[PDB]
RNA sequence: CCGGCCGGGAACUCAAAGGAGACUGCCAGUGAUAAACUGGAGGAAGGUGGGGAUGACGUCAAGUCAUCAUGGCCCUUACGACCAGGGCUACACACGUGCUACAAUGGCGCAUACAAAGAGAAGCGACCUCGCGAGAGCAAGCGGACCUCAUAAAGUGCGUCGUAGUCCGGAUUGGAGUCUGCAACUCGACUCCAUGAAGUCGGAAUCGCUAGUAAUCGUGGAUCAGAAUGCCACGGUGAAUAC
């Protein structure tokens, strides 16, 4: 019935789930237009879709916990990759042939003892 | 327009423009506005003399620039005069409040003299 | 550390818990909106007569082993360096050195 | 004591050191080494001694010293 | 660096035209790392830059480009008592990201309001061969043929 | 009906308490509800490394309180008599709730 | 009563136990046919994937006799011990590490999205009422994936301020207060009203940073009756450049 893919980029987990028919998209019980706003989240989002030009073909329920703006916004464009990839198969090449499908693992670092914020050090003078 | 000691400034909004008086800040000049009925986005230029009139009368219940800088004055008299520790102070143009003078402290003692 | 002063903390636990864990009506109960009679004013003046030894306000909290005032650790009752000669060595269990 | 709901502050023995001189009114310069009382209305037209810290300076009563705690008028670092 | 050599990194296009070169130009304007304000200040003098003059706004952009790029500048080596600025040509990938370096600098220094409405100023200003920027590349250009004896 | 909840120090030793607890819910006969792993707390201090200056070198260590829970549902009067003092482990906390 | 709210399900995010994975493993080329190097496929990850812990023989007879122990030397009706007050906060000046700004990619007003980590028993303290506010009163819940701290903020939408020492800036000062605490003058934090200083991008010189980094915005904890712009830790937005 369902597909189905996670995303999980940046400390924000999402859950996809993808449904032939029209083109409407629901997230956390709110229209993409009005949950996201930014123009960089509500495109990043169609960015696998658009490429695939399904578009008009799928209907997405979504559920995204955690993390920010553009930390869940990329986390729905990896979860929308990895729902296509379940119930299309030859789709693999193309589609990680422009990203999407790296879980682009980079998170906030340590505070670190002696550093003052991450890696800067405080002021240094010799005397 | 003019209201006790003077108000020169025009064309700025009634809420921002009473503030050019010495002891109406912005939270008085909020709540003078509200006691006499005018809005406070209504510019002090628009405003026709059947409202400035009742604006000389509302600030009368609020000390201002004709008695309030003669009552610290005589506020700051009392301390200096009296010999207490915030006399001395005040004496000497150091902080009153009781805090560093090692190195800080430059709007009170002035300006850095050798 | 200076035996002395180590001597003063256990006369101030002896006199904290014999006095502010039953006289404390005075600075808790007779505080607030009561019978506002002389007897609240009773109340303030009374709580002087007591000694200088009150339960928070005198008690330095200092380390077991050595008796050091500064940096002591609530929780395991040592200071900053006993803790680590009551070592890793295996002294406080479960504690290991941490790498996140 | 530094709110109105708990009251204003003098400690138990200046209160019954200044009883006893208002009882027999001015007198030899009271030495006492309280500093954190505050001054009541009780003993205007006394000379109170307070200690700065090495010396017992006799400050005058006053009606206008009737709200400042007692330590205001001894200072206890010397300057120039 | 001295042994590492490395390739850069990959940016999205901006949300409106799809065209990485504006897709630098709001990063190189954004200050403190909010892009959000950013790209509101770009797309708000684009827009005014096409209805004043020229047509299109990603075609704007480039024409306005074409007068602020360098083609040769100067690199300074220390020799003896003093050092000579012997001049090199640079190479196109640091040349874009130069000119738009030089637009966004020279368009904090107008007396416009805001930065929407100076952005936009400059920028119709390059088209025109005229403002602060282009008096930069003139500059840079200049110096060349000053120190090309010590080419 | 009851609740039994295991802290330890360490997980090896507090899956030999949580795994003879099911066993002797097995011994009952039927209906353990199986351990369920709560989230673990960890409290991370931060101590000076000399008895003096260099306060930039710091030591930084970390205690772990693992967690598990069973949740026995049928209250047999042999499962009463039965589950005390039989965790055959020393060092991990007990807690039933009724 | 569209509140997971209720039966209910073990799929999903997640929690925590155990495994699989990445090893120049495979292909082409260069290489003294070698070590290895440059690329290509697959892969979530590609060449020690990111970070942390880990610091050789030794140097500065570097620091600590004030964490502690200890060789000597010394006071031992004292250089030991107790108590009240004061000082460690003093101020013609100089240096170091930071916070706030000097504004329009901002100030204020209204409305409204999205976190992670962490703490709690003479402790965290909802709800409701009161107070312009710090806060006060009664006062549930929780030694805790449920109860409290705890409304995250930068942002987004609307409105005004039009370049002024200004609706920027918040020091200083007068008055009025709240909470700990025997006790707030020396010398606490915070709240209300008024005042509004220097500051309009900083001489020589000099510091940090190569990617979720700098920059920017907020939350937590230790210490702690009360008292951080410091210290330690978490996340949100997120660069430029390396010839
Ligand atoms: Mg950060
Ligand atoms: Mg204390
Ligand atoms: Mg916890
Ligand atoms: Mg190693
Ligand atoms: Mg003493
Ligand atoms: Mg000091
Ligand atoms: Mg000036
Ligand atoms: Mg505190």
């Amino acid at each position: 019935n369902q597909y189905y893919g996670t995303g999980r980029r940046k400390s924000s987990a999402a859950r996809v789930f993808i449904k032939p028919g029209n083109g409407k998209i629901v997230i956390n019980q709110r229209s993409l237009e009005q949950y996201f706003g930014r123009e960089t989240a509500r495109m990043v989002v169609r960015q696998p879709l658009e490429l695939v030009d399904m578009v008009e073909k799928l209907d997405l329920y979504i559920t995204v916990k955690g993390g920010g703006i553009s930390g869940q916004a990329g986390a729905i464009r990896h979860g929308i990759t990895r729902a296509l990839m379940e119930y299309d198969e030859s789709l693999r090449s193309e589609l990680r042939k422009a990203g999407f499908v790296t879980r682009d693992a980079r998170q906030v670092e340590r505070k670190k003892v002696g550093l003052r914020k991450a890696r800067r050090r405080p002021q240094f003078s010799k005397r | 327009a003019r209201i006790a000691g003077i108000n020169i400034p025009d064309h700025k909004h009634a809420v921002i423009a009473l503030t050019s008086i010495y002891g109406v800040g912005k939270t008085r000049s909020k709540a003078i506005l509200a006691a006499a009925g005018i809005a406070e986005d209504v510019k002090i230029s628009e405003l026709s003399e059947g409202q400035i009139d009742t604006l000389r009368d509302e600030v009368a219940k609020f000390v201002v620039e004709g008695d309030l800088r003669r009552e610290i004055s005589m506020s700051i008299k009392r301390l200096m005069d009296l010999g207490c520790y915030r006399g001395l102070r005040h004496r000497r143009g150091l902080p009153v409040r009781g805090q560093r003078t090692k190195t800080n402290a430059r709007t009170r003692k002035g300006p850095r003299k050798p | 550390a200076k035996q002395s002063m180590k001597a003063r903390e256990v006369k101030r636990v002896a006199l904290a818990d014999k006095y502010f864990a039953k006289r404390a009506e005075l600075k808790a109960i007779i505080s607030d909106v009561n019978a506002s009679d002389e007897d609240r004013w009773n109340a303030v003046l009374k709580l002087q007569t007591l000694p200088r030894d009150s339960s928070p306000s005198r008690q330095r909290n200092r380390c077991r082993q050595t008796g050091r005032p500064h940096g002591f650790l609530r929780k395991f009752g040592l200071s900053r360096i006993k803790v680590r000669e009551a070592a890793m060595r295996g002294e406080i269990p479960g504690l290991k050195k941490a790498s996140w | 004591m530094r709110s109105l709901k708990k009251g204003p502050f003098i400690d138990l023995h200046l209160l019954k050191k200044v009883e006893k001189a208002v009882e027999s009114g001015d007198k030899k310069p009271l030495r006492t080494w309280s500093r954190r009382s505050t001054i009541f209305p009780n003993m205007i037209g006394l000379t109170i001694a307070v200690h700065n810290g090495r010396q017992h300076v006799p400050v005058f009563v006053t009606d206008e010293m009737v709200g400042h705690k007692l330590g205001e008028f001894a200072p206890t670092r010397t300057y120039r | 660096p001295r042994r590492r050599v490395i390739g850069q990194r990959k940016i999205l296009p901006d949300p409106k035209f799809g065209s990485e070169l504006l897709a630098k130009f709001v990063n190189i304007l954004m200050v403190d790392g909010k892009k959000s304000t950013a790209e509101s200040i770009v797309y708000s003098a684009l827009e005014t830059l096409a209805q004043r003059s020229g047509k299109s706004e990603l075609e704007a952009f480039e024409v306005a480009l074409e007068n602020v790029r360098p083609t040769v500048e100067v690199k300074s080596r220390r020799v003896g008592g003093s050092t000579y600025q012997v001049p090199v040509e640079v190479r196109p990938v640091r040349r874009n990201a130069l000119a738009m370096r030089w637009i966004v600098e020279a368009a904090r220094k107008r007396g416009d309001k805001s930065m929407a409405l100076r952005l936009a100023n400059e920028l119709s200003d390059a088209a025109e061969n005229k403002g602060t920027a282009v008096k930069k590349r003139e500059d840079v250009h200049r110096m060349a043929e000053a120190n090309k004896a010590f080419a | 009906r009851i609740r039994i909840r295991l802290k330890a120090f360490d997980h090896r030793l507090i899956d030999q308490a949580t795994a003879e607890i099911v066993e002797t819910a097995k011994r009952t006969g039927a209906q353990v509800r199986g351990p369920i792993p709560l989230p673990t707390r960890k409290e991370r201090f931060t101590v000076l490394i000399s008895p003096h200056v260099n306060k930039d070198a710091r030591d930084q260590y970390e205690i772990r309180t693992h967690l598990r829970l069973v949740d026995i549902v049928e209250p047999t009067e042999k499962t009463v008599d039965a589950l005390m003092r039989l965790d055959l482990a020393a060092g991990v906390d007990v807690q039933i709730s009724l």
